[PDB]
């Protein structure tokens, strides 16, 4: 409409505070690489930002980070407004508190560890209300901004005084975890997600649409890959940026059931999803309980795929479920879940270049400190045909072999580390050396 | 064309050709009662100090962008 | 009994419901999927219960779908309680009067799929292939698809039939859907103004155009 | 902390009354081959032993036997504090008691086949409350040191009188058999044990640390 | 920076802010025996007739590097 | 030291008039875009070029097109001279020529055609003695400068006369074809072809080496990859750019020969290769030669397996040849030839990405008139799994599409086209889709 009103994108800078625009657009706007923006929101929440520009950003969107969307409480696709905020003045003092979910077991001086270096020289912009994250200390925090200096917005410079009084919030209902798994946490698939999100963008966030037409959504998935290359990430990330329920089926699980239980299961997971639709069912493992009828001895299994299929039949367009399932090759599963109203699309998440490892390993040591000898990208190029597990493994024994080495000095009156010593110890090539060396 | 903010958050305004020295732009806080030896210039996103960098070097060598927001901190 | 061999997505079912509502008969569905899900005797009584009820209502037509699934080739059929029901169906089918005034209408991939007993005299004795269809029919199929759908100038259902090669008919649907929805994710960004999702008069002023029939044919 | 405090680790000699340190920090201690030692642990647990010189032995750990580990209540990777003992005095009566498991269905002179060629001329330092384990005949005994001459330590020395009153004792909760099995057990895997053993050290030895951690130990 | 080139082949520097409107270019050039009417602005690589952009739009907006060649042919 | 000595690098913009140095060089060497500078090379060679900024050019490096490293005699990892020349004038008449290979069949006026675009408006900086390549027409001419106005060096410029006198030219011995394959002519395999490129630097540009040091280089070079990747094209290219004489043994032919003729044939490559060294062999179809012995049925076929086995063990280090191969997968060929002497050095040249595809396409209509409607992106987009020979084959149908549909019109008195004509003729993108559709 009115061209202060933008798209949510997703965001190429990950930094709490940072929103970007294309340039046509900040000129438009008469805008200042730098300038803090108040962005107005869904549940007449509010945020402000500072605001860059982005080449690849299209003019009609803007580049926010799970934080501000959170904070604005709205999703990728939906519109916000913005609004220039030059009368923000270096705040006095502000009051931050963590969230109770997120501290469990981290025993530190949160300012020392987190808020801290967080704010540091950051000059970030801040509202009253806003939940942001740090992260360290192989952890990530969450702290609400419980009072601020100026009521509404304030500008955390070095003289302001950050105070942590020390008691954990309780989560309200309508503030969601960031430890939930997103878009973010999925790196190296981006042609391949960006399919999948067109698939469920009308069904899962747009339902009311197919009342009014005659055309049919798309109600299943399949999603073929090598194990690790993260389809259950995929499913999960899906569901939570879209605001979906997610129901799991792990193939093992229902197997595990005696007869008639495990299609009780099956049934009731598909009743369940149907209830709280708009809804994605993921299939773990479909080959366990879908194989091709030769591999299928036995007529207990033959009636457990019969009923997926009927399951998946059964599903009227109205139902705003969609199923997602994983498997290594088509070949592996019954064809007729490829019929038309079953499985009719295929995404292949595969292995991924080394440009894709790097954004894993930088995924997976989000939380971790990382001396200056590490190098990424040299991990990255050595590890060749290495799937995401594999790389979210190697910097696991990274990270405790560090750990290891370290517990071994604090042989001294030190505690079993601490989250402070835990937020001091850096992982260093080394280490990552002798995880690649194994 | 470089906005820098006081430490009391006071917008100063002043557009320099890219060929400028840097030296020019420390000129200019230094025209303010911003000298070099008892204030930081800083850079957020990304985050630098620009006080530190080469004065004889151009502001396109500085990898100044053609708008940028500045901060002054005494360097304590 | 009339046996419809074709690969997937020909529109076996279409026909048969096609033919039951066009001639005024009462059409019941055998899914094999449904049959092979209950347990035990509930596949054979739901069996029975389906001839009965067609029986009742006749004229009517049954319509089996995925009779492989119900009825494999012997060597295939491994266990016994499979091997109960292809024998049911057999039963089941012969005890079908002339009187009766029902027809049974079955759709699988190809006769060596299905147990021959089933193309007997008196069961499944009539054969149909439906094929995979031509370029004309190709054509068709796309106007049948997009009769409900407002379509720009630019689109060439020729091009497009021209270009589906090897495609049935659920492809062809399939596609259609997909340039629909296209057309209406590429709008749903331009109605971020003040418009609800779409609206009865906003999708019928939406015309999908060929670029969301060429995004389609290129995914 | 202090130079006292080492890493416990396994050990290259099998004698129940020997620990190894590297010559660097033997040096460091002032500690010359041979030297009774007194090494605290948990538990406020102690225990009495020669000290001798290890090359692989890294500066800041000790090697014990698993005797002197359950003596002093600790397990591999565990710290204690070695004190020199120099006020060792040739004892004259010790009395010892083997423990019940250890002695059901041997029926010797205890003395004459396991305590006897055990201390002979070795001069071994004991501490009381020791539990000491001497293998023979096909069996190995473990005796508990009820009381010493000296009352905390003793070097039992040629005419130091032995005595077994002859009642086993029962086993206390948090006495371990060394009749159980331990690395001390397991030869020819070296380098494969150091992996499991990396792999299990944090989850089992250091479980606390995952409540504050987000990293995935195996499983 | 730009360095316009006369039909004749000399070499004309001048620095103008990204922020100035094209037309200060145009004025530049008209300065010299140059009309818009009679001549043309041209760039290479890319290949391009600054003559015929919009005045208003700034430097930057043009799409003129930091530094560029500028030639100038008559429109005959 | 002396900071206007740079090495020849590969060339990122493809007009002939035109190299690139970082900014930090420009600087240093005080260059502003667009400055005319002369390069001096082999051959005590000269040329005259306009410098741009490329962020990617390492400072040390220079990028310019292959028709540059041939006017200076240089080839890629040489160094050049570069200093300004700001004394070019605009000079007045230029008199070029077309060199006779070039232009055989071409039947138009070369100045419309080729020459008059090329330089229109260009402000081109050009030398006595430089040969230059302009496109058209599904063709590509090379011209020489044979005489300018100012002796050395010019810029044609509006006012200058360009003259061409009608008789072609002969190609001296040094000056080497355009239309050979290069680098630049191999799209979506830059990883792979990095590897080839270092493994035969130091064995084809520096054999004198070898001679010092007791490191052995590597022999063999196993190219695997499906069926039209370029395997064929890589090995070709390489020996271009490297200056190695490249024999080609191509697996049919040789199993066409009897008997003894195969072997023969096999030794005379080998000792061929040997004589014109530095060299490559490359041999297509090596599972044509060398299957497994399990599918090796008959003596005869062992034979000649053996004798490639003991011709490329024959192969001393200081031969200065390198032999690569082409087959489909490592299984395809007899396990022998993977052994320490032998092809010890594999290199897998896969399907290409899209983007790949994208650069496929473009070295594939460089030579041709492609109308604004054509959108080589979408067809990169849209022909999924299609390999280099797919892409190369859809351009030629697309072309002849083209072609068919204007001889329609030529039904008037004029001839089969002509070289205008075909010049004046556009590839549509219904041509495209003709070809995409068929
Ligand atoms: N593309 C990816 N980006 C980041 N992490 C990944 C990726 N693929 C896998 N992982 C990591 O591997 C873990 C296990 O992968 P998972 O989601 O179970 O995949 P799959 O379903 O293929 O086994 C994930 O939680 C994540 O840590
Ligand atoms: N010939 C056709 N004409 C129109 N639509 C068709 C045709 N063939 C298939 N379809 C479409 O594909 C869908 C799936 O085919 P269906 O009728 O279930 O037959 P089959 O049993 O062969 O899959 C049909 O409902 C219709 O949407
Ligand atoms: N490496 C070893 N060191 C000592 N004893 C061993 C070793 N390997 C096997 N043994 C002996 O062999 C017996 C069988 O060992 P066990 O753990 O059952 O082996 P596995 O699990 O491989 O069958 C054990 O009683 C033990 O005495
Ligand atoms: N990567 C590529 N870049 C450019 N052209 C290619 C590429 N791959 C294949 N081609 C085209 O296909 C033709 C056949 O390639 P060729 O070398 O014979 O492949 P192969 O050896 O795998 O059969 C080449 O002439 C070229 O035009």
């Amino acid at each position: 409409n009115r061209p202060n009103r933008l798209i949510v994108d997703e965001a190429i800078n990950e930094d709490n505070s940072v929103v970007s625009l294309s340039q046509p657009k900040m000129d438009e706007l008469q805008l200042f690489r730098g300038d803090t923006v108040l962005l107005k929101g869904k549940k007449r929440r509010e945020a402000v930002c500072i605001v860059l520009s982005d080449d690849t950003c299209s003019d009609e969107k803007i580049r926010m980070n799970r934080v501000v969307r959170n904070n604005l409480r709205v999703r990728l696709g939906d519109v916000i407004s913005i609004q220039p905020c030059p009368d923000v003045k270096y705040g006095k003092r502000i009051h931050v508190l963590p969230i109770d979910d997120t501290v469990e077991g981290i025993t530190g001086n949160l300012f020392e560890v987190y808020l801290k270096p967080y704010f540091l020289e950051a000059y970030r912009p801040i509202r009253k209300g806003d939940i942001f994250l740090v992260r360290g200390g192989m952890r990530a925090v969450e702290f609400k901004v419980v009072e601020t200096d100026p009521s509404p917005y304030c500008i955390v410079a070095p003289d302001t005084v950050i105070h942590c009084e020390g008691e954990p919030i309780k989560r309200a209902a309508a503030e969601e975890s960031l430890n939930e798994v997103g878009y973010d946490d999925i790196g190296g698939c981006r042609k391949q997600l960006a399919q999948i999100k067109e698939m469920v963008e009308l069904p899962l966030r747009h339902p009311a649409l197919f009342k009014a037409i005659g055309v049919k959504p798309p109600r299943g998935i399949l999603l073929y890959g090598p194990p690790g290359t993260g389809k259950t990430l995929i499913a999960r990330a899906v569901a939570n940026e879209t605001g979906a329920f997610f129901f799991l089926i792990n193939g093992p699980e229902i197997m595990s059931k005696l007869a008639g239980e495990s299609e009780s299961n099956l049934r009731k997971a598909f009743e369940e999803a149907e209830k709280n639709a708009p809804a994605i069912i993921f299939i773990d493992e479909l080959d366990a309980i879908a194989p091709k009828r030769e591999k299928t001895h036995g007529e207990v299994e033959r009636r457990i795929v019969s009923q997926l299929l009927t399951l998946m039949d059964g599903l009227k367009q109205r139902a705003h479920v969609i199923v997602m399932a994983a498997t290594n090759r088509p070949n592996s599963i019954d064809p007729a879940l490829r019929r038309f109203g079953r499985f009719d699309r295929e995404v292949d998440i595969g292995i991924p270049d080394a440009t894709g490892r790097l954004e894993i390993l930088q995924i997976h040591t989000k939380n971790m400190k990382l001396a200056d000898d590490v190098d990424l990208e040299q991990v990255a190029n050595e590890t060749h045909g290495h799937v995401g597990a594999d790389l979210a493994a190697l910097c696991s024994e990274a990270a405790l072999q560090a750990i290891r080495k370290k517990m071994d000095l604090i042989d001294l009156e030190d505690e079993t580390i601490d989250a402070e010593v835990m937020n001091s110890l850096a992982v260093t090539m080394d280490d990552f050396r002798w995880a690649l060396s194994q | 064309k470089l906005r820098i903010r006081t430490p009391s958050g006071e917008f100063l305004e002043r557009r320099f050709l890219a060929s400028n020295k840097l030296q020019i732009v420390f000129d200019f806080v230094a025209s303010k009662g911003f000298p070099w030896d008892e204030y930081k210039l800083l850079s957020t996103f990304p985050r630098r100090d620009v006080t530190q960098l080469d004065p004889n070097k151009s502001l396109l060598e500085v990898k100044l962008f053609p708008q940028e927001t500045l901060f002054l901190e005494a360097k304590e």
